[PDB]
């Protein structure tokens, strides 16, 4: 929880041939997002991907703080198209599935996977800034066929609607314990309650 | 006191606390240690056996000092990793003891025993969902100061009220550094006092004790328990009131974590095991006041007795329990007796049959949405787990049990479903059954179908059926209630037994520990006769019901 | 030296009582039974001792809250000197039984506080478990010392003496041995059974503790001693303005006729009281005497003499409760399950049937009962108790009672019995009925004890005198048109139960069974088509 890396990372956004090649990749498209892999950060600097359990939430703020800058810097064309970036980072190895879950592993940016048990694709500004999707994982086996604690995740306004009911896909996010339903102000996972913020998705 | 007790324990602990037996010291601790870090469970046990040798005062003063010895021994504990930088990354632990010489009833878990050491025996009841409320942390006043690492913790809502500037909560405070919090883990569940122990006039006791993280999802409702200040601002200052303090005072406060006679009774059991006529030697002792129906009791006798196949085809472990019916006239026609008879046994649950609002076995959490009527308990069925269920009036099962038994029989479970909630349970117990038919005995010429007046897919499932047809047989009936008056003949009579209605309960205790298995031969007479059974039944013989 | 607050001298009668415990002798068998066995907790009576000592005595009720301690001391002064090498940690606190003639707490004074008392009441309900705080300790601030407060002996169980530092109980209480206190509310009901009616009696704010906790059950009958307490009612806990009434709550500290009989004996000697009392019973009406009969036994067209009779039963009897369907469901009997909304917590809410255990139920409108109710009575009658598996108290409810009703469902089978008020279609009988009214235009209290002493004393035995006859009987009762091999026998005995519950004879013959034939016969006949 120190403060230099913000400015550095804003400069680290300026392993970087991929960035130079990815910044050109996205683009005139105007997609309001930015994607990096756990290899991409460490390929440049391994200090960065080390933040992902420790300050991913701020790292997202950092990445958002920097992604606004270099991109509007690189392309002021975006000044008239939404003037904002909401990042969409890539794989982040490891993966805690549906019953690999730990209070240990929370408040952390992780990759995992899960399958729609329910979705709110067309409905939700807090709620309107995201939506909900209810989730579990497994296939059929006798032991795996046992009922798991379903994942109930939120999609923060950019990964939204890319997940569809029946999608056995790969959910990356930040995995918080902000289950403020503790005194009637949130939802979260069951027993090992984790408020998971969301960062990446696989395909239908 | 708070500090020395917080400290002096650790020394007496730590030297005790390097796993002692099988040679001594560091090796056995390391097994416990290496077993811990690697799955990242953070759990151990501390046998009360070695301690009372070492120091029973510790083994005692726990009960006398549990509630402030904890948060320091808790804190010193955590360098099992052999590295102090890897301890604050840890979230929590849960430990246990071994071989406390006591437990206590709930009524024995008293005000003068609240909070204390708990050997943990009883009845899981009326479960809940499971939440990690916050032990310690901050919401410290953004306008003036940041973290103070203590708030919520007890079952409570906010904490911190000592010595502002913002530090005390005579000031606003709500935002929580949610990244910084001991949201721990638990549900609240209403553990009953087991009626199976209880002296008839009882009225059980649904203790609202918790299953926190280590205790979690290991049980189901009906089942085992195997678990500096401010100011000198003193009492009496204007403004202070106890109603902010009492609601816990309104509560539980404790919690939990995860022989000649033998041989003589055996000898009589051995003699009984040597005893011929044993069914008759058994029967009337259990079925004293029924005439006829010697077959019907004969199974019900056996219906008591179990015996299981495991899974070896990788299916389910197969049925051992039994599901048989007695069918006929109106309770007076004593099927009531049998339900009542069985009661002379434990592991035994007893309905008002079915015409009974008693909505249990339609399970649901009792604090769904503000407080909720339907309870997490199919003690209608579940509560006899590894016992037996006894149901009159089974035809009045109209819906909620209706499909319910079907799978439950079949699967020994209760797939709960709410579409925001969903579970499955386990009920491994037998189903004693009896229900009246349409309006009477008409089955002499009418098909069981609709004479049973129930649904094929369960009557089919019933292991057997039996009958109690009523008849005015003066060749007998002169003698019949001749019994019953002689059964009404209380004043100078006592009902003759073959033997106790206890030893039997110890026989069947003695009986099911023995196991059985058929020879390479015995299958034949199964086959040749099951054949012959099907053979006559498959050839067009006069049928009672197409089952085979 | 004095306690002007209660006017007791320094021990003020003590040394009379120390010798009393040794001078009572004819205690002296009991004086060791407490120390040597280990059974504390004296259990006195309405203290008859007043033949011994009045200055000891008059005090007994008087301000004895400062005396019972001295007793529980003074006993122990002697008792610990009697057998100090026994289990002497069993301190003794007295528990009187059938205490002094309480003036029916309905009537007791505002004054009547420092007063040992007893109930003549009935239970409405118990606390179930809610005990309370015991002793204090705060933390102060010179390096915060944890400061005994009510842990400090000599201080009081006040309100606001414990206004801070809850863990300094609420954890420390475990860590410091004050494990919280102990007290048990109950709602009882004073009920003199022939109260003036309308005006109604006093329920109870019981609270007091001891591990006689729960040894009084809901619905219970009374043998119960206590002491008064009360507390001024704040206009608010937030304020000191005063509701000037003190909130009563009670320290539980509990544990001629022969001439009438001779008259009864004549009535017992009298041979046709079954007819004579029948001629006396429900006298208000002409024929249907046959109906009138079984009420005695059972004691043992709308309202067309009916509620009258049931009210005759109601009137005749304390033990019973009149109600009916169609406005008052099962709830007016039982299973009214509902909360104290002032506290928002379910209660075993019930009714008349809970008033009816070892009683007689006067239902009406039995035709009008639902299946959401009346499945109760499907279950009740086959039980005589009622499983209440509910939120706060899963239990069953012994309603070992009696019932009767009538209306204008395959389970008439159960019933005690009711009859067919049909039209004789005889103007003359109407005239006889009219004459019965035109003529219209003691025995009870005798009855009231006639029924009683048998309910007190008598126990029939149907043995080989006439146990055979039952066997001879249901043969005769089944066979005509050949059901009585069903519990008709158990009814028949329940009818033959009566005449020997009559007559003060504990033993039975064919007569005193045989009457019940005609009853069940005529009852079968009138109910037969």
């Amino acid at each position: 929880p120190r403060l230099e890396i913000h400015h550095r990372f804003k400069n680290f956004l300026r392993g970087h041939n991929v960035f130079k090649e990815r910044i050109s990749d996205m683009c005139k498209e105007n997609r309001e997002s930015l994607v990096v892999n756990y290899e991409d950060l460490a390929a440049r600097e391994h200090v960065l991907a080390y933040f992902l359990p420790e300050a991913p939430a701020e790292l997202l703020q950092i990445f958002d703080e920097a992604a606004l800058e270099v991109v509007l810097a690189m392309y002021p064309k975006y000044d008239r198209i939404t003037n904002h970036i909401h990042v969409r980072i890539s794989h982040l190895p490891l993966v805690e599935e549906l019953r690999s879950l730990r209070q240990l592993h929370l408040n952390q940016l992780i990759r995992t996977s899960g399958v729609v048990t329910s979705c709110t694709g067309v409905l939700p500004t807090i709620y309107q800034n995201y939506q909900r999707i209810r989730i579990q994982e497994s296939p059929g086996k006798v032991a795996a066929g046992r009922l798991p604690r379903s994942k109930d995740a939120i999609l923060l306004a950019d990964l939204v609607d890319s997940c569809k009911p029946g999608d056995e896909i790969e959910l990356t996010g930040i995995y918080h314990n902000n289950y403020d339903g503790s005194l009637n102000t949130a939802n979260g996972f069951p027993v090992f309650a984790t408020v998971i913020l969301a960062n990446h998705v696989a395909k239908k | 006191v708070r500090d020395e007790v917080a400290e002096k324990c650790q020394k007496l602990f730590l030297d005790f606390l390097e796993e002692f037996q099988s040679s001594d010291g560091e090796i056995k601790y390391l097994q416990l240690a290496e077993e811990l870090i690697r799955p990242e469970r953070n759990t151990l046990v501390v046998s009360f056996v070695d301690l009372e040798q070492f120091n029973q005062q510790l083994s005692t003063t726990i009960q006398e000092e549990f509630y402030r010895v904890y948060p320091y021994l808790c804190r010193a504990l955590k360098t099992f990793v052999k590295d102090r930088k890897e301890i604050p990354l840890a979230k929590d632990f849960y430990v246990a003891f071994q071989d406390l010489p006591t437990r206590h009833k709930i009524r024995e878990l008293t005000s003068s025993r609240i909070g204390l050491l708990t050997r943990i025996s009883g009845q899981v009841v009326r479960t809940h969902p499971v939440h990690p409320e916050l032990v310690s942390g901050t919401f410290l006043c953004l306008d003036c100061q940041t973290v103070i690492r203590d708030v919520e913790q007890q079952f409570k809502y906010t904490q911190p009220n000592i010595c502002r500037n913002p530090v005390c909560a005579n000031r606003r405070r709500f935002l929580l550094d949610t990244n910084k919090s001991r949201f721990v883990d638990f549900q609240k569940v209403r553990i009953q006092e087991t009626q199976a122990e209880l002296p008839r006039g009882s009225i059980p006791r649904s203790l609202e004790v918790i299953l926190r993280a280590e205790a979690v999802e290991s049980a189901q409702a009906g089942d085992k328990c195997d678990f500096g200040v401010d100011g000198y601002e003193t009492e009496g200052i204007r403004g202070l009131r106890a109603l902010g303090v009492r609601d816990l005072s309104y509560r539980l406060v404790f919690l939990a974590c995860c022989n000649q006679m033998t041989v003589k009774e055996w000898e009589k059991v051995f003699e009984m095991s040597q005893d011929k006529n044993l069914y008759h030697n058994l029967c009337t002792s259990l079925f004293p006041t029924i005439h006829g129906n010697d077959e019907v009791k004969r199974g019900v006798l056996l219906m008591l007795f179990g015996g299981v196949p495991k899974t070896t085809g990788e299916g389910t472990s197969l049925r051992g329990d039994i599901n048989v019916c007695i069918v006929g006239d109106p309770s007076t026609a004593k099927s009531q007796f049998l339900k009542h008879v069985e009661e002379f046994s434990p592991r035994a649950v007893y309905t008002s049959g079915k015409a009974s609002s008693a909505a249990g076995l339609t399970a649901a959490v009792v604090r769904d949405e503000e407080s909720h009527e339907f309870v997490i308990e199919a003690g209608a069925l579940m509560l006899a787990d590894n016992g037996v269920c006894c149901i009159d009036e089974f035809d009045k099962m109209d819906v909620r049990d209706q499909v319910a038994i079907h799978e439950a029989m079949e699967q020994q479970t209760i797939s709960i479903t709410k579409a925001g909630v969903k579970a499955t349970l386990n009920a491994r117990t037998s189903i004693l059954a009896a229900a009246n038919p349409i309006s009477g005995h008409y089955d002499r010429s009418k098909s069981l179908k609709q004479n049973i007046n129930l649904s094929a897919p369960i009557m089919s499932r019933f292991d057997l059926f039996f009958i109690l047809v009523d008849e005015c047989n003066e060749v007998t009936d002169y003698a019949i209630a001749r019994r019953i008056v002689d059964l009404h003949s209380r004043i100078e009579e006592s009902i003759d037994r073959v033997y106790s209605l206890d030893d039997i309960r110890r026989y069947l205790l003695f009986a099911r520990q023995f196991k059985p298995k058929i020879s390479k031969e015995s299958e034949d007479f199964i086959v040749e006769q099951y054949k012959h059974l099907r053979q006559r039944d498959g050839s067009g013989v006069t049928k009672s019901s197409w089952r085979i | 030296l004095v306690i002007w607050g209660t006017d007791v001298n320094v021990a003020a009668c003590k040394e009379n009582f120390q010798r009393f415990l040794q001078r009572f002798i004819d205690y002296m068998q009991r004086l060791g039974e407490i120390n040597v066995i280990g059974e504390p907790f004296l259990n006195v009576n309405c203290e008859h001792i007043k033949s011994f000592d009045k200055n000891l005595y008059r005090q007994l009720i008087s301000y004895p809250q400062e005396v019972i301690p001295t007793f529980d001391m003074a006993v122990n002064e002697i008792f610990f000197d009697r057998y100090p090498d026994s289990i002497l940690e069993h301190q003794i606190q007295v528990r009187p039984f059938n205490a002094l003639k309480t003036k029916n707490m309905r009537n007791l004074n505002p004054e009547d506080i420092d007063q040992l008392i007893t109930i003549s009441g009935m239970v409405i309900r118990t606390s179930q478990l809610i005990p309370e705080m015991q002793e204090a300790f705060f933390q102060c601030q010179v390096c915060a010392h944890t400061t005994r407060v009510e842990m400090d002996r000599g201080r009081i169980a006040e309100p606001s003496v414990c206004g801070r530092c809850h863990t300094t109980h609420s954890m420390a209480l475990i860590h410091n041995r004050s494990l919280f206190s102990d007290k048990q509310m109950i709602k009882l009901q004073e009920s003199p059974e022939d109260m003036p009616a309308g005006q109604t009696p006093h329920t109870v704010i019981l609270f007091a503790h001891n591990d006689l906790v729960d040894k009084v059950q809901p619905g219970d009958r009374v043998n119960v001693t206590g002491i008064y307490r009360a507390v001024p009612i704040r206009v608010n806990p937030r304020v000191s303005n005063v509701k000037s009434v003190y909130k009563t709550h009670i320290d539980v500290i509990h544990y001629f006729s022969e001439k009438r009989v001779e008259l009864l004996k004549e009535l017992s000697r009298k041979p046709d009281i079954y007819e004579r009392l029948a001629s006396a019973l429900a006298p208000s009406i002409y024929e249907h005497e046959d109906i009138k009969k079984g009420i005695l036994l059972q004691l043992f067209d709308p309202g067309t003499s009916k509620s009258q009779l049931l009210q005759y039963v109601y009137n005749l009897v304390p033990r019973g409760q009149y109600t009916s369907g169609k406005g008052s469901s099962a709830v007016g009997l039982t299973a009214y399950v509902m909360k104290d909304p002032e506290t928002r917590q379910l209660v075993l809410q019930t009714g008349a049937l809970v008033l009816s255990d070892n009683g007689i139920c006067c239902i009406d409108e039995f035709d009008k009962m639902n299946e959401s109710t009346r499945s109760v009575l499907h279950e009740v009658m086959e039980q005589q108790t009622l499983s209440i598996a509910k939120a706060g108290i899963i239990c069953q409810l012994n309603a070992r009672t009696s019932v009767l009703a009538a209306a204008n469902h395959t389970l008439l089978s159960r019933f005690d019995l009711i009859f067919l008020l049909l039209d004789p279609q005889d103007e003359a009988y109407d005239r006889r009925l009219a004459h019965h009214l035109v003529a219209l235009y003691l025995d009870m209290a005798v009855l009231k004890d006639y029924i009683a002493y048998a309910h007190s004393t008598i126990m029939p035995r149907l043995s080989e005198e006439a146990s055979q006859a039952l066997i001879e009987a249901y043969v005769d009762m089944r066979k005509i048109g050949s059901s009585a091999y069903p519990r008709q026998l158990e009814s028949l005995i329940r009818l033959a139960e009566a005449h020997a519950k009559v007559r003060l004879s504990n033993k039975v013959e064919a007569i005193d069974v045989e009457e019940a034939k005609r009853l069940h016969r005529e009852a079968l006949k009138q109910s037969a088509t």
